[PDB]
RNA sequence: GAAAUUGUUGAAAGGGAAGGGCAUUUGAUCAGAC
RNA sequence: GGAAUACUGCCAGCUGGGACUGAGGACUGCGACGUAAGUCAAGGAUGCUGGCAUAAUGGUUAUAUGCCGCCCGUCUUGAAA
RNA sequence: GCCCUGAAAAUGGAUGGCGCUCAAGCGUGUUACCUAUACUCUACCGUCAGGGUUGAUAUGAUGCCCUGACGAGUAGGCAGGCGUGGAGGUCAGUGACGAAGCCUAGACCGUAAGGUCGGGUCGAACGGCCUCUAGUGCAGAUCUUGGUGGUAGUAGCAAAUA
RNA sequence: UUGGCGGAAAGGCCUUGGGUGCUUGCUGGCGAAUUGCAAUGUCAUUUUGCGUGGGGAUAAAUCAUUUGUAUACGACUUAGA
């Protein structure tokens, strides 16, 4: 029709911090319309891409991805906690990201 | 930002123009042809040895400002060691063809 | 989840909206203030505005071009608040500070778009009745604005126009509200009925 | 604040004054309003607007 | 000589690995997977589409059928977290199914003994299907829309597509 | 190829370079301690330079192994390749870098014909096509 | 025929210093190997 | 008078979801299930499948972004001074 | 109990800042959540301790292997190694088909001191190992000698009549 | 295409009348496979460039010379094809 989209919208917000150190290696998000963590834990161990575009095509696309997982929940409000394959490059700091129904359960 | 201005845009323009500007350069270098090829083509010097002078030597003998020259005392060191492998490979399919 | 919120500032507290828009705008959501001269400050005219002295005796003494600039409107007002709220230092604070628009009255395009509000800003539903407080275009243009008469003329020629405008969309609307009610009592009306449309 | 909008000129200016809008009038072809002169011929409607 | 040689040399005598104690179970699927379900894909080239499951294989995939002539899709394998089964069922207890495993779909995978079309020798031909294959979703088709001609819009259902709506939240979703 | 090997993991690849040997051209950056009194290095605050330490050290069982699994073993003549014949998976050879060109071909189809992998061919041998 | 220091060409960065650590993006460049 | 449910505690009760790790390398031990040969989740991961075979992963290098980072040596109870 | 007064001094300024008024203040209570080089579990490095192992064809009995615990540091002590000039022995070592030295947005090994390879330049000598010996390792000493900068095309080149 | 309306930063909103495509409002007939069990699996939006393509439009500023309502030098203010 007019709507193909097959995932939900998230957005990513920081790295793990403290106050003066932060960690890389680990990513929160925001997932559209999630409030509370008992909401959060059916999105638990699903995948992400953050897509974007480069202007030097590499081997057939000008489009790249990074593959990344759900892991945990953080906080009382719907944030979770999520590992990429290479950390996510911190000027995506509001970007979004495309969370996928895959792998499945119900 | 920019205080004489609060409603406009001023870091995101100049960020914009910069990485389009960027990948125009980009474009213009590759046309022109200043860059090394893939690793699978068939001049691309990949796993075997970079040579300014036996580039220039090689160049030469198959006959607009730059830095490499040439220096005739290693061009007869070059030519030397050629004839050299040319009497190995003469006698090795001297041997084959005998 | 759209592309741009457009807010009407009309009865809202300034710091508590300050502080949900640059949360906002750092989360990466577009955003467009209007009509800024009708935001609330809680607290009394004259507290309020001995408050904005203390602010305009600050001022750097060997060269007073060089030091803090006090900005007069009410638009300024509250983006100094939102600037005070963000870490403005940085690239990513001034690109979300440049995801931002803020402006007096409701000028064009956004007189034809759908205004929001933020209801843990609103100051009916967080004042306790009784209390007092500010009206920011007083305040301002007891300090030194020069602009609430024309702004007050051009906010009565839109809502004239927007009196219109409402009065042909709502019969609009009781026209297809009796063409809806007409086909109800039908076998597709009951059918959508039972599956809870 | 205030803002000009529109600007509506007489149909014949002078030497005087378009010798105020050119800074080397020994050499130019004295080109001035000569365009917007054409704007008063016989309807013209641009002055009226 | 520009080293010396060690004293010691490691062995080049290959070691075997000890014992191992992993005994291969079968597969325990979901309760939302029996036979007759209708799936929706969520990957592939068929993104989207209602499909029908019929039979899970050896290989812990499962075996499903569009049908052909209501929505395109043939009879392929599929995996089964790749898939969201919904409350529709219907009667899968009219087809013959005992003819299909992994040696029906087995492909000859001789590229990787250097095909000369790595990329592209011809980048034509436009390979062609087996009259067997065909066949055999000829047969099943017909056994199956038999049965999915009988409730009401089912038809138009497997015809359409899915897709995820504004304010369509999957976590409070029923399927 | 070679014997099989586990994989190979470096706890720390970047180098480890002297405290100021980017403000001044007389400090070398070659590592030393810094042993003074008052100093940031020294006494480990945190946003400054490493240290090296026993920790970083690597696995014994993978230490000194190249990325193709094999050891390097330097060689001159044919006699020092003729040391390495029965362990072809576990050694490598190279020629030494003051070997002429003439001794180098003859190194080269000495270490073809028995079977050790060289891991320098095609120095000094371009112009033998 | 080293360094300090300088010229030309190519690439890059630059709203009141520059340099450094951890992490990744982008561009350039490169070895191993199946 | 007859109950139920809270609250606290126990089970050598069952069961679903997610993340990180896979050290060791012939056999030897302690057990479990079966009348027994055997089998096993019992002294540390195996099985099946796909794509690519090169700058794709990765290194180096120049930058950009997030957070952090005061100029070394020296005497002193006390150094960015 | 809370609030106002219960005395304040001179550049413009500080609950850290914005701001906050049935609080984002004060008193009290109950939960959830965040994060240290700390705690628990696993891997790897080193040190210390306790132990196993005779067969020569296969190695280093100074080897190989099993088990447990631990790891901050100025002055200072001790140990194991890296590098330089000469000396004895050996590799019947490297070298005009190119030694030493120098340059290198190339490659590899080591926790490190450092070692090794490729390319360019160059034109006559120089290494590995086992030992001996010392005028044997520099960022500083208002260090010594030699060289070169910014300041900077700047200050200035205006007494004595032309 | 016929008309109106909009100046706060209007740069958009409403409407007339014919052409022509689609229509899932309802009912039928073919087609889709092999992307091999997943890989964003590429789908909206822009300013030009090499000159080819269609009408139309023919300018000024600076240095040099000059003035003194100006002036350390630049700058300023005048005149001259
Ligand atoms: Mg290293
Ligand atoms: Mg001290
Ligand atoms: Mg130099
Ligand atoms: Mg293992
Ligand atoms: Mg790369
Ligand atoms: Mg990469
Ligand atoms: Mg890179
Ligand atoms: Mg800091
Ligand atoms: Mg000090
Ligand atoms: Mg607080
Ligand atoms: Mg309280
Ligand atoms: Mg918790
Ligand atoms: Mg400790
Ligand atoms: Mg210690
Ligand atoms: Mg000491
Ligand atoms: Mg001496
Ligand atoms: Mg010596
Ligand atoms: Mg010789
Ligand atoms: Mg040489
Ligand atoms: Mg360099
Ligand atoms: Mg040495
Ligand atoms: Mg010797
Ligand atoms: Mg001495
Ligand atoms: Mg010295
Ligand atoms: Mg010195
Ligand atoms: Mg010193
Ligand atoms: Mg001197
Ligand atoms: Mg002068
Ligand atoms: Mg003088
Ligand atoms: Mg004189």
């Amino acid at each position: 029709a007019e709507s193909h989209r097959l995932y939900v919208k998230g957005k990513h917000l920081s790295y793990q911090r403290s106050k003066r150190v932060n960690n890389p290696n680990v990513s929160l998000i925001k997932i559209e319309g999630v409030a509370t963590p008992q909401d959060a834990q059916f999105y638990l161990g699903k995948r992400i891409a953050y897509v974007y575009r480069a202007s030097k095509e590499v081997r057939g696309s000008k489009i790249r991805v990074m593959w990344g997982k759900v892991t945990r929940t953080h906080g009382n409000s719907g944030v979770v906690r999520a590992t990429f394959r290479n950390n996510l490059p911190a000027k995506t700091f509001g970007a979004s990201v495309r969370i996928f129904l895959y792998p499945s359960n119900i | 930002p920019s205080k004489n201005s609060i409603n406009r845009p001023k870091l995101t323009s100049n960020l914009h123009h910069k990485v389009h500007s960027l990948n125009k350069k980009r474009a213009q270098r590759e046309r022109a042809g200043l860059l090394k090829p893939a690793r699978s083509s068939v001049n691309s010097k990949s796993g075997e040895i970079k040579s300014v002078a036996l580039d220039l030597y090689f160049q030469n003998k198959k006959n607009s400002i730059t830095t490499r020259t040439l220096s005739k005392k290693r061009a007869k060191k070059i030519e030397r060691n050629l004839k050299y492998a040319t009497q190995r490979k003469l006698l090795v399919d001297a041997s084959a063809k005998l | 989840v759209e592309p741009v919120v457009v807010i009407d500032g009309k009865g809202h507290l300034v710091g508590r909206l300050a502080s949900v828009v640059a949360k906002q705008l750092l989360n990466g959501q577009k955003i467009v203030v209007v009509r800024a001269e009708e935001l609330n400050i809680s607290g009394e005219f004259f507290r309020n505005k001995l408050k904005y002295h203390d602010f305009l005796r600050k001022a750097t003494a060997f060269n007073k071009t060089r030091g803090p600039f006090h900005f007069r409107a009410p638009s300024r007002i509250f983006y100094k608040a939102l600037r005070g709220m963000v870490s403005h230092k940085t690239a990513r604070g001034k690109a979300a500070l440049e995801r931002l628009k803020v402006f007096e009255g409701i000028p064009p395009p956004y007189d034809k778009k759908k205004r929001v509000v933020v209801p843990q800003a609103l100051r009916v539903l967080r004042l306790k009745p009784g209390r007092k407080y500010t009206t920011l275009g007083k305040l301002s243009t007891s300090v030194g604005w020069k602009y609430e008469d024309v702004v007050a003329k051009l906010e009565a020629k839109r809502k004239v126009s927007s009196a219109e405008y409402y009065a042909k969309k709502r019969a609009f609307t009781k026209k297809v509200a009796s063409a809806n009610a007409t086909a109800a009592e039908s076998d597709v009306a009951k059918q959508l009925a039972a599956l809870g449309y | 604040g205030l803002r000009s909008l529109t600007t509506v000129w007489a149909e014949h200016l002078s030497d005087e004054v378009k010798r105020r809008f050119y800074k080397n009038w020994y050499k130019s072809k004295k080109k001035a309003f000569t365009k917007y002169s054409a704007k008063y011929a016989q309807d013209g409607a641009g002055i009226e607007r | 000589s520009a080293q010396k040689a060690p004293k010691w040399y490691p062995s080049e005598d290959v070691a075997a690995l000890k014992k191992t104690r992993k005994a291969a179970r079968p597969q325990k699927l979901r309760a939302s997977l029996v036979p007759g379900t209708v799936l929706i894909l969520l990957a592939g080239r068929f993104r989207g589409k209602r499909v029908v499951y019929l039979k899970h294989l050896e290989d812990n995939t499962l075996l499903i059928s569009g049908p052909f002539k209501v929505n395109g899709v043939p009879l392929r394998r599929v995996n089964a977290r790749y898939v969201i089964a919904t409350s529709t069922k219907v009667s899968v207890e009219g087809v013959n199914v005992e003819k299909f495993n992994v040696e029906y779909f087995a492909k000859e995978k001789l590229t990787k003994k250097e095909k000369k079309e790595a990329n592209l020798f011809p980048e034509q031909q436009n390979k062609e299907i087996k009259a067997e294959r065909v066949e055999d979703q000829k047969v099943v088709d017909k056994a199956l829309i038999a049965e999915i001609k009988k409730t009401p819009l089912l038809k138009q259902y497997l015809s359409a597509s899915f897709s995820l709506k504004n304010g369509d939240k999957p976590h409070m979703l029923k399927f | 190829a070679s014997l099989p090997h586990p994989k190979i993991v470096k706890k720390h690849t970047k180098k480890f370079k002297r405290h100021h040997s980017d403000r001044y051209h007389r400090v070398a950056e070659n590592w030393r301690k810094q042993k003074g009194i008052d100093s940031v290095v020294r006494r480990r605050f945190r946003g400054n330079i490493s240290q090296p330490k026993i920790g970083y050290g690597s696995n014994k069982k993978t230490k000194f192994l190249s990325p193709s699994g094999h050891k390097t073993f330097l060689v001159a003549n044919v006699k020092d390749l003729e040391t390495l014949t029965m362990h072809t998976k576990t050694y490598a050879a190279e020629i030494a870098h003051n070997i002429s060109a003439k001794n180098r071909v003859v190194i080269l189809a000495r270490a073809k014909a028995l079977g050790i992998k060289v891991t320098n061919p095609k120095g000094r041998l371009a112009l033998e096509a």
